């Protein structure tokens, strides 16, 4: 529950083995540069990725752009975003027809 | 140290001027930000709702009885203008792509 | 008794017992501190002794280089609009987050000088060593207001009363801030509206009556202070946050303590004494000021002793967060600790660190 | 210092001796501001409905008599040329976009 | 209270309260090198002699 | 915390490791009512607090030479010494540590 309180996400269950990572964790320094760059390939890659399916991976990169530029409510909007067709696939079905 | 024989053999001693009064300026930032969290948690309770109301023109949020002075959801650094350029350029640009 | 539930409750004598103790170390630095201060201006012991037939001038280097300080200094705090900004923590935030930002910001803008607060702030900071913040909170009220009148219901509806009704509540919606600025007849009639049918009119009668105070002042106060009237716990190493008491003296009026509505037994204080001559009294802004006096009784000047700390109130032998305010021989306030967070209201910055010690050193420590 | 030597050995001095004389400007601003949080309070009440018509002719304004001087609705400052230019500049920009 | 008080030689012209919308003394003091706990500050060329 | 230097004695046969250093001494000091509320101690009523006094060889060097004269004479929050001994040991007679 205190972890709850903290990042208001439902709580991720632990494993026993280890309980220091070792297994599972890489820890490291954070400095603005590696943060600057981490940026810029999210950004430049996203923009030239390719025609890939899956859309809701570019909302989930996009939405992590959002949390590194510290907009958390725009981040989450957008990563729960679900895109809505249109009414043109009657356009479809009649020249089908 | 080299008060003027290259362009660059003078932007070492200001760098290292300024280098070394960072910290004596991170040290009063941070003096700064513990009197504005103090602050924060006496406005939590001794103020009133229309007082806050009377300010923001916006509906009363209410307020976490858990903690008064942030601590788990409100990050204080100091303002200053080139940031908020940044989230002003950084704001501009994505929105436009 | 003023605490007739405390089982054991400090006295007098144990306060001005612990508060001669620690005068012992605080001396050592007021001395140290004395003798930097003494250089940057030169006086006292700064002043070089030369026979008669003999120059006698002396270049100021000290405060040469404390002037090229100060402005680079107190800059990036005052070089943008507002001081804080507020940021969310997680997306359930960023409601929380920019209300308290916006009273911040407004507060320090406004109520608080924030000019000579940060100048008088890095002046210090540079030239002693170490800063001393105090904040508390200033509440000023009891300007009674007068003349209430009275209100009849009536049934009578029509049209422009919905229409007015209607614009009402639209405001109410969504301009909160100007809604009790409406005309107190129709805002009343508008709950009415919903408390029962549209008919409400509510036509006046005409009243009188006095009561309903009016908070003339409510909000924060920070004050920096002065070394010389301020005693730390001694023992804390260099945390404070493990400082187990401190005492402050501070010099104020017999009308100015009536009016802040927090004390008792204000009448047996005898202000006809101190005359403002003692030995650690409130050090006043100069030597000049001491022989300065008002002889009015109620604007007569007095010295108040403030201390803030840890007790066992009780037998338990479990500390509690206690504050006590005394003047002359006079217990004027026993309380437990009035702040949300259970803490000392002050704040200490070391302008250059020193090995385990609060206080820190000068900057033209060295120059001499 | 370094009354010529090089294009930028010579742009220290001068940001040094500004950056000094920066901080009384900004004490004489203060004191500018006082002034006019003042005047404004006295104007509030002092002055006719007629008399402000007379000058700005619009309809009057009503007036809260919360506050007078403001410190609820108005942020006072110096006003000067470069500060206009750059309100102007976005101003135009941000309507050509 | 505020109040404000005028006189010349020995005869009292004038006693009231405060009339301004802010009960405040109508003066501004602004010094211009800040000095330790007073009000008055330093002339530019006060090290200058 | 940090430390200081002064209070701390370690195994010295350890080579350089800190991986295979046997045993870790400590002095510091403390008070009953700090003892008492940290709920990690037992015989706390055995202590007989109108002793050390703060003077004794080993014990913990103060911050200064003038605080040594301090002290408190309320018998709760007296000053005192306290000695902590992590390390290996063999508890049992299997000579395992």
């Amino acid at each position: 529950v205190e972890v709850v309180r903290i990042t208001n996400e439902h709580f991720v269950d632990i494993r026993r083995d280890d309980l220091a990572g070792n297994f599972d964790l890489k820890l490291d320094i954070s400095t603005a540069e590696e943060d600057n760059a981490k940026v810029n390939d999210l950004t430049f890659m996203l923009q030239t990725m390719g025609p890939n399916m899956d859309p809701m991976m570019a909302q989930q990169i996009m939405g992590q752009i959002m949390e590194l530029k510290k907009m958390p409510d725009f981040a989450k909007r957008i990563r729960e975003f679900q895109p809505q067709p249109d009414p043109i696939a009657q356009q479809k079905a009649q020249l089908e027809l | 140290a080299a008060l003027g024989d290259t362009a660059t053999a003078v932007r070492g001693a200001l760098d290292a001027a300024s280098k070394r009064e960072l910290g004596i300026l991170r040290r009063l930032s941070a003096g700064i930000i513990e009197i504005g969290r103090k602050i924060i948690a006496m406005n939590a309770e001794f103020l009133d709702d229309v007082e806050v109301v009377r300010i923001t023109n916006e509906h009363f949020v209410d307020i976490r009885r858990d903690d008064l002075a942030g601590n788990f959801d409100l990050k204080l650094d100091i303002s200053t203008a080139e940031e908020d350029n940044a989230k002003v350029n950084d704001l501009t640009f994505m929105l436009q792509t | 008794r003023l605490q007739p539930e405390w089982s054991n409750a400090p006295s007098l004598a144990q306060l001005k017992q612990d508060y001669q103790e620690a005068k012992q170390v605080t001396d050592e630095k007021i001395t140290q501190i004395n003798r930097w201060l003494d250089y940057m201006h030169v006086r006292g012991e700064g002043k070089p002794k030369t026979e008669k037939g003999k120059s006698a001038v002396q270049p100021p280097t000290i405060r040469k280089q404390a002037e090229w300080r100060y402005s680079s200094l107190s800059e990036p705090f005052l070089s943008s609009p507002n001081i804080f900004e507020v940021n969310p923590v997680t997306w359930e935030d960023a409601e929380s987050a920019r209300q308290n930002g916006l009273v911040l910001n407004q507060q320090f803008n406004t109520k608080l000088n924030k000019q000579r607060f940060i100048d008088e702030y890095v002046r210090a900071g540079v030239d002693e060593g170490t800063i001393i913040v105090k904040v508390g909170w200033n509440y000023q009220s009891r300007t009674v207001k007068e003349q209430v009148v009275t209100y009849e219901m009536m049934p009578d509806s029509s049209e422009e009363l919905a229409q007015i009704y209607q614009t009402a509540a639209q405001i109410r919606e969504e301009s909160p801030s100007e809604y009790p600025e409406i005309p107190e007849d129709v805002r009343l009639g508008l709950e009415e509206t919903e408390a029962n049918g549209i008919q409400v009119r509510a036509v006046p009668v005409g009243s009188e009556e006095e009561e309903r105070e009016e908070t003339v002042e409510n909000h924060p106060t920070v004050q920096v202070c002065d070394y010389n009237n301020i005693v730390i716990d001694p023992s804390c190493g260099s945390d404070f946050s493990k400082a187990k008491f401190l005492i402050e003296t501070f010099e104020s009026s017999y009308a100015e303590l009536k009016a802040d509505g927090r004390y008792k037994n204000l009448d047996k204080i005898q202000v006809e004494g101190q005359n403002l001559l003692s030995e650690p009294d409130y050090t006043g802004p100069s030597e000049g000021v001491r022989n300065f006096d008002f002889q009015d009784k109620s604007r007569k000047r007095l010295v108040v002793h403030e201390y803030w700390g840890y007790y066992d109130i009780h037998g338990d032998g479990v500390l509690h967060p206690i504050v006590a305010t005394w003047v002359g021989a006079v217990m004027i306030r026993m309380e437990e600790n009035p702040f949300p967070d259970k803490k000392i209201p002050y704040v200490v910055v070391s302008y250059i660190p020193r090995k385990r010690d609060l206080y820190g050193e000068s900057d033209g420590a060295l120059l001499i």
